[PDB]
RNA sequence: AAGCUUGAGUCUCGUAGAGGGGGGUAGAAUUCCAGGUGUAGCGGUGAAAUGCGUAGAGAUCUGGAGGAAUACCGGUGGCGAAGGCGGCCCCCUGGACGAAGACUGACGCUCAGGUGCGAAAGCGUGGGGAGCAAACAGGAUUAGAUACCCUGGUAGUCCACGCCGUAAACGAUGUCGACUUGGAGGUUGUGCCCUUGAGGCGUGGCUUCCGGAGCUAACGCGUUAAGUCGACCGCCUGGGGA
């Protein structure tokens, strides 16, 4: 998320925008996922669990 | 004789040399009595990411209906010729004639 | 795989007065031709297992058809194998 | 809401840059069918087109490189 | 291909026959054949120079063409033949004007293959061309070090050399050992691998086969007497001495490259 | 495979009885038709009708007397896996007479009781109550 | 002996597909090699130490070299007999499914033995080797720590042609064929009616959840049954021993 600062715009606002962009990307989450190797089976199980949760 | 969508990129300095190349290619497909559907040259376009070191590339689009042999020959030529960087050879279906 | 024109030709060769299109003999012939076509592929691509299974199934079907023909009427069965080059 | 269905097209082409850029984010990452409201085959086609563009360097893999 | 023999005799047991049925059975070509006199590891001073050499079947020389000077002419493969001179196979090639030549057999080559030597030659295994026309990346055999000198690199069976860099006058070739070295782009080099990859799968089987090959038996220093070899002597088996040649030079790592000439052209040593 | 048609028909009938269906449609046969006729005679069903030239379809109208199914239990004893043949005196009496057995009798397919009356045995198809 | 189409097939147009096998190639990222800038620490954990680093590491920019896997799309998404299969593109090719129709006429089902396929790990020669990582080493931790944790690190993981033939190979539900109130959907098509607009009529194939009848020891399954029948097999007969 390459972010540039506009004229007539505060630093805090820019920071907030950057944060939003990051959130949109889901980079941190991806990193977390990749931090340790996941077995395919485990991933599948997780997905299934998520699907189950979705149903309410 | 099968439908073949081919879009290829050429070296920025080799844009002057490609009209001849285009004609050669045309001749090649005419040799095996294949069909040429459309040709669109997008010209020197700034790449989204630079390949090797070049930032601008000469884009050429071409739609063909030809036997396998000439396609293979084309591929070989591409592999050999460093002026044309890479090509996207593709299978298509029915008469595709219109660009843009 | 197998050309439409080729199939038509096969039908013309085998089926009675060309009006028939789903004849048993015709089907057998079609199966045989495709096997022959695919034999080279098999020789080349030795580990292609899914594809192999398909032709095995086809082969089985062909065999079944042949068996059906055999007890139904022998002579026509024999004739079919003669032009085909099928062993038994 | 699927735009492709509304349009009534056979194939989504990699030629049209303006349509494809609407379906990816700024960083160079594809937007899901669940957010956009797209049909699945159409989504797949779109993805393929995007990939083709990336290969041709029409639309980037990553925005920082 | 590779034939595991049925172990009838204890000799025939492990013998793995490398069998190429594509090879021509009978007489090799006459004018391209010459005398190969066996020396038995002895030099001008008649002394054994290189141990464990000599004997076996009488060998005849093949004038295999490594220079390839007939540019712009297509060459069609007449018939592939056996070579006792080298580990690699040889192909007799018919020329369009009218010439036979012995060339080193490429991997993707049988009987009746059209190849070309020179600059204008296209991409095909067996074609010989200067490296300044070659695309960098591919696998190459029968490689010259100097322009017009003669092919010296990758002439053993199954071998190949990948191209890694293009820097104008020089081109870096990553050798079979892994040692990257810069060669001039003007030198001739034949595209593809050598046409006997399975040669390494061969097992000689018995001492007899070794003898036929032309290799005399090899006595271990540790067996020899302390006069004969540094590793000599000892009541029973004793070795308490660092492994060395018959001449007392360490033979477990002691590097001996001191060429100092072509060392500038060497990019990176092997792993 | 479509191995037993009669059994299939019986199953369909049972299903109809369970799910309170007014009319059950099924592929038809001559023996099947005869069986249906026999059933009608016995009083289990309203009316049967076969319709179809190339693909014959037997339609069966079922009774549900006093808010409950008339055909309570309907099961084959003779089967494609195991055929049961019975002698004249060996013929069963299903649920002490209050209930019947479909028998393939050589003088026309009928009830076990009827067969007994005649003096003839055969294959005991189904047990109907 | 003679026949039929609905079963089972084949032909016409299509339908999507991580269905295979073979060949190319793309990107990022890690590792390493080389160089440039740079200086006091880096790396790791619960905290530390081993490690790496005053030889200049980490950091970081450029140039490469490679090996492998394909982020995002991606979804109880899809396809396959299963095992499984996800970058992209070509070649070869299997199958499925459907729509109108045409034709063959039971060609059907299952399968003892038999044959083929069969994750992983392993084994075999030959390759290839970036990461990861059994074993292995050191550090910790610990009463002890042959572990969990860290730093490392060989086989292996990757290909080539073979062997192996086992998995909780699991829908823990044999395979096929038939029938029985439903819904919410999703997925994949397709044909009419003025599509008068994304849509409407219904109406066929495919998969997911809830659940009626029913069933069961209940849990639950539930038109993809574990329901109502039929065929056919396969297997069980207390646990341990095994
Ligand atoms: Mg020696
Ligand atoms: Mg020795
Ligand atoms: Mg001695
Ligand atoms: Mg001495
Ligand atoms: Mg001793
Ligand atoms: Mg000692
Ligand atoms: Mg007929
Ligand atoms: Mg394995
Ligand atoms: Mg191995
Ligand atoms: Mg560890
Ligand atoms: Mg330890
Ligand atoms: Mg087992
Ligand atoms: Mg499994
Ligand atoms: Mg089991
Ligand atoms: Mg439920």
């Amino acid at each position: 998320p390459v972010i540039k600062v506009r004229e007539n715009e505060p630093f805090d606002v820019a920071l907030r925008r950057f944060k939003r962009s990051c959130e949109k990307a889901g980079v941190l989450a991806e990193v977390r996922r990749r931090e340790f190797y996941e077995k395919p089976t485990t991933e599948r199980k997780r997905a299934k669990a998520s699907a189950v949760k979705r149903h309410a | 004789m099968r439908h073949y969508e081919i879009v290829f990129m050429v070296h920025p300095d080799q844009s002057e040399q490609v009209p001849g190349m285009i004609e050669r290619y045309t001749a090649a497909i005419t040799g095996a009595e294949g069909k040429i559907h459309r040709l669109e040259d997008w010209g020197r376009r700034q790449l989204a990411y630079p390949i090797n070191k070049l930032h601008k590339a000469h884009y050429v689009l071409m739609n063909v209906e030809a036997p396998q042999e000439v396609i293979d020959e084309l591929e070989t030529t591409f592999r050999f010729n460093d002026a044309v960087i890479r090509s996207m050879v593709m299978r298509t279906k029915h008469a595709v004639t219109e660009a843009s | 795989s197998l050309s439409t024109e080729a199939t038509a030709k096969i039908v013309s060769e085998f089926g009675r007065d060309a009006n028939d299109t789903g004849s048993t003999e015709v089907q057998v012939a079609l199966l045989t031709a495709q096997i022959n076509h695919l034999q080279g592929h098999f020789a080349e691509h030795k580990k292609d297992h899914h594809s192999r299974r398909g032709l095995l199934r086809m082969v089985s079907q062909r065999r079944k058809l042949l068996d059906y023909l055999k007890r139904k009427d022998v002579a026509r069965y024999t004739q079919l194998i003669e032009r085909l080059g099928l062993r038994r | 809401f699927c735009r492709f269905t509304e349009e009534g097209v056979q194939e989504i082409d990699y030629k049209d840059i303006a349509t494809l850029k609407n379906y990816i984010t700024e960083s160079g990452k594809i937007v899901p069918s669940r957010i956009t409201g797209t049909r699945a085959k159409y989504q797949r086609q779109l993805a393929r087109a995007i990939k083709r563009a990336r290969y041709l360097s029409l639309l980037p893999y990553t925005d920082r490189h | 291909a590779v034939v595991k023999c049925k172990p009838t005799s204890p000799g025939r047991r492990h013998v793995v026959k490398v069998v190429n049925p594509e090879l021509h059975k009978g007489k090799p070509f006459a004018p391209l054949l010459e005398k190969n006199s066996k020396s038995g590891g002895r030099n001008n001073n008649g002394r054994i120079t290189t141990r464990h050499i000599g004997g076996g079947h009488k060998q005849a020389y093949r004038i295999v063409d490594f220079k390839r000077n007939k540019d712009g002419i297509p060459a069609v493969v007449e018939r592939l033949e056996y070579d006792p001179n080298r580990s690699a196979n040889i192909a007799l090639v018919l020329y369009k004007d009218g010439e036979r030549r012995y060339i080193l057999a490429p991997k993707g080559l049988k009987a009746g293959d059209q190849i070309q030597s020179g600059v204008d030659a296209a991409i095909k295994p067996g074609n010989t061309l200067p490296m300044r026309n070659i695309p960098v990346g591919s696998t190459v055999h029968n490689v010259e070090m100097k322009p017009g000198k003669g092919g010296q690199l990758a002439r053993s069976a199954g071998t190949y050399v990948q191209i890694v860099a293009r820097d104008g006058a020089y081109v870096t070739l990553r050798l079979r050992s892994g040692e990257m070295r810069k060669v001039e782009a003007d030198c001739r080099a034949t595209l593809g691998e050598v046409g006997n990859a399975e040669h390494m799968l061969r097992v000689l089987g018995k001492a007899g086969a070794a003898r036929w090959r032309g290799v005399r038996p090899t006595v271990r220093g540790t067996a020899m007497n302390p006069v004969d070899h540094p590793h000599g002597g000892g009541e029973g088996r004793n070795f308490g001495k660092h492994p060395v040649t018959p001449w007392g030079v360490q033979t477990k790592g002691k590097k001996t490259r001191s060429n100092k000439r072509t060392d500038k052209f060497i990019v990176r040593r092997r792993s | 495979s479509m191995q037993d048609p009669i059994a299939d028909m019986l199953t369909r009938i049972r299903n109809g009885q369970a799910a309170n269906k007014a009319a059950v449609t099924m592929p038809s046969s001559k023996l099947k038709v005869a069986i249906a006729n026999v059933l009608k005679e016995e009083g289990f069903i309203e009316d049967f009708k076969v319709e179809g030239d190339t693909k014959p379809e037997l339609e069966l109208t079922l009774k549900y007397f006093q808010g409950k199914a008339v055909v309570e239990s309907i099961q084959r004893v003779s089967r494609p896996g195991l055929r049961i043949y019975k002698r004249k005196d060996e013929l069963p009496k299903v649920m002490a007479g209050l209930g019947i057995a479909v028998v393939s009798t050589s003088k026309g397919v009928m009830t076990d009781r009827a067969a007994r009356q005649a003096g003839l045995g055969g294959e005991i198809i189904c047990y109907v109550a």
